[PDB]
RNA sequence: GCUUGAGUCUCGUAGAGGGGGGUAGAAUUCCAGGUGUAGCGGUGAAAUGCGUAGAGAUCUGGAGGAAUACCGGUGGCGAAGGCGGCCCCCUGGACGAAGACUGACGCUCAGGUGCGAAAGCGUGGGGAGCAAACAGGAUUAGAUACCCUGGUAGUCCACGCCGUAAACGAUGUCGACUUGGAGGUUGUUGGCUUCCGGAGCUAACGCGUUAAGUCGACCGCCUGGGGAGUACGGCCGCAAGGUUAAAACUCAAAUGAAUUGACGGGGGCCCG
RNA sequence: AUGGCUGUCGUCAGCUCGUGUUGUGAAAUGUUGGGUUAAGUCCCGCAACGAGCGC
């Protein structure tokens, strides 16, 4: 309703799924969209190409709102890294601001065990 | 360790001249005065082992150099041990 | 990584910008090292192992250029 | 090297903040240590950041 | 007696050497909400699990613990075990320079004593993350596993105990001597260190001035494979166990290195 | 027990030897290597130099 014409797409690209939230510059969500939701499950969740989809759902879930241009802040070592970032510009919108906040321990917590397998 | 004024004054007492720094008194000299000073470090410092092997390392050479000047001058031992407090 | 997209920049320009960034700071080798863990030993083992063929590469790369085949 | 020598520090971290190898800037390994603790120190006071996001 | 071994003093140098006290930033988890809405999470594929009581995502603020990205290096320091953010306090050793000094004060060391990773044990704390045990979900002929979701000791701190590891360079300590080459690190020609290689040595593999070469001193240890580093006894330990350490019996081998094949759910390159 | 004859890998590009050299030795080298061919086919390099059976 209240048109926002500058907002923030965070990426949280991991390896299994891809999640898009549109949020104002303040970091209140407009809307959302993921790879899981999109028609794609297991392998296909986590490709390039889902995470595509979840781009141009989550462009058509915050269009109430006349969002111009969209900072863009991407997390994680996923292949929805690059995929959602040109999807989004092939929504119309105008990227000023691509920032990866994929978060980096300086040390931190010990990670778990190494899989056998 | 202990400092430039500290050593100094010690060389002079137990020494022939300031530049006999050389002699076994003055050595087994230098080596009470740490030993003693390192007392109230490892009060403090219990499991300071690391530090601790080098005051083991100053008591074991006191010890050889006081067994060498016993059996070199045996007048001079006596002197020696008494001045700086130890019972042999 | 943190691109400011500049006045009249092209779009394959800031995203190949925000990549090569990517690649530079190392942050995919990052998270992938910091996925799992790795004991002293193993880290120690391979720090050898890296060490071990980066020299051995020369020693048999600075014997191919006086060697013919 | 004097952590307070901002403007020599900023040849020696990268875009994100991060101290640069011996390897790349050609630096003497005794320079690279000592280079490294006035990093250190300047970040602690806030004159550099640790990282490019903070 | 002497000064060449060994040591003392003077000046300087590098260092994750040790002990104590502070503190910083990143991240994880949790709590409190703001926004927001149907998924999230996970795998080979799943499912358990979490989620409309509003998760996941995102923003703000708070709490708490543990570890210090980059620097970072066949880099450094330490007797070995080991030691890594930054700051202070206390403290050990090493190296170099140029003298002065002591005058063989040395080397090794059974027994003895001290230190000694991780796990473990005791008492009191602490507990984010991780995780033996355990639970559930899978996989499978079965699956007391590998994989997944959780998760308690424990991992952290203080103090005490334990005394062992492929505690390894599988190479005792000290000293002398004996062609070279390329590096690293640290001093003002020395110290430490990595790789290659000569003679020599070696069963071979290899080692090669940091020897496994050539010698000397002293110590430790071995005597076929098993039985057995076990039993019994002693000593040590709160316990777990450690340490010292047999015998009968049994076999004609066990073993090391290297060679040729074959084979690999090893690699590379090709063909039908 | 055998001779002869035959299947099979497969008409796949292999399999070997003399002499020399290397190793205490089993053995190795040649036959590997760079290119190339349907081919151990050929050229080039090479402690190998030649040779046979295959091709
Ligand atoms: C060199 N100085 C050390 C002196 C010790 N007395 C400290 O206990 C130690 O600190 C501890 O370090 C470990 C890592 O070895 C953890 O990091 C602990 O968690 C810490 O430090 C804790 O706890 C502290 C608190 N206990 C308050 O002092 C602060 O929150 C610190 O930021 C936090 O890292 C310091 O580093
Ligand atoms: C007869 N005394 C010397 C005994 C040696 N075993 C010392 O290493 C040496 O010590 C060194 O002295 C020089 C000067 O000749 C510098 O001062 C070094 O810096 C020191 O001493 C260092 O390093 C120490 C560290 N090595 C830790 O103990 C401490 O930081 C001291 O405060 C600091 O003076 C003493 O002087
Ligand atoms: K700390
Ligand atoms: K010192
Ligand atoms: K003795
Ligand atoms: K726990
Ligand atoms: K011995
Ligand atoms: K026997
Ligand atoms: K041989
Ligand atoms: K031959
Ligand atoms: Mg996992
Ligand atoms: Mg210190
Ligand atoms: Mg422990
Ligand atoms: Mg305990
Ligand atoms: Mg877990
Ligand atoms: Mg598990
Ligand atoms: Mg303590
Ligand atoms: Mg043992
Ligand atoms: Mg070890
Ligand atoms: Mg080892
Ligand atoms: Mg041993
Ligand atoms: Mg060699
Ligand atoms: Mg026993
Ligand atoms: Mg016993
Ligand atoms: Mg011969
Ligand atoms: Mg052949
Ligand atoms: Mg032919
Ligand atoms: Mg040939």
């Amino acid at each position: 309703r209240k048109q926002v014409s500058d907002g923030v797409a965070h990426i949280h690209a991991s390896f299994n799924n891809t999640i898009v939230t549109i949020t104002d510059r303040q970091g209140n969500a407009l809307g959302w969209a993921t790879a899981g939701g999109s028609g794609f499950r297991g392998s296909r969740k986590s490709t390039p190409f889902a995470a595509q989809v979840a781009a141009e759902r989550c462009a058509d879930a915050v269009k109430e709102y006349g969002i111009k241009n969209l900072e863009v802040m991407v997390k994680g070592p996923g292949p929805g890294r690059e995929s959602t970032i040109r999807a989004l510009n092939a929504a119309g919108f105008r990227i000023t601001n691509i920032t990866d906040v994929t978060p980096i321990p300086h040390x931190g917590c010990r990670p778990p065990k190494k899989r056998r397998v | 360790s202990l400092s430039t004024e500290a050593t100094a004054k010690i060389v002079s007492e137990f020494g022939r001249d300031a530049n006999d720094t050389g002699s076994t008194e003055v050595q087994v000299a230098l080596l009470t005065a740490q030993i003693n000073h390192l007392q109230g470090h490892f009060a403090e410092h219990k499991k300071d082992h690391h530090s601790r092997r080098g005051l083991l390392r100053m008591v074991s050479q006191r010890r050889k150099l006081l067994d060498y000047l016993k059996r070199k001058d045996v007048a001079r031992y006596t002197q020696l041990i008494e001045r700086l407090g130890l019972r042999r | 990584p943190v691109i400011k997209v500049r006045e009249n920049e092209p779009f394959d320009v800031a995203l190949r910008r925000f990549k090569r960034s990517c690649e530079k700071a190392g942050v995919l080798a990052e998270v992938r090292r910091r996925e799992f863990y790795e004991k002293p030993t193993t880290e120690r083992k391979r720090a050898k192992a890296s060490a071990v063929k980066r020299h051995a590469k020369k020693l048999a790369r600075e014997n191919a250029r006086r060697t013919r085949l | 090297i004097d952590y307070k020598d901002i403007a020599t520090l900023k040849n020696y971290i990268t875009e994100s903040g991060k101290i640069v190898p011996s390897r790349i800037t050609g630096t003497r390994a005794k320079y690279q240590r000592q280079l490294a603790r006035a990093i250190k120190r300047a970040r602690y006071l806030s004159l550099l950041p640790y990282t490019d996001r903070h």
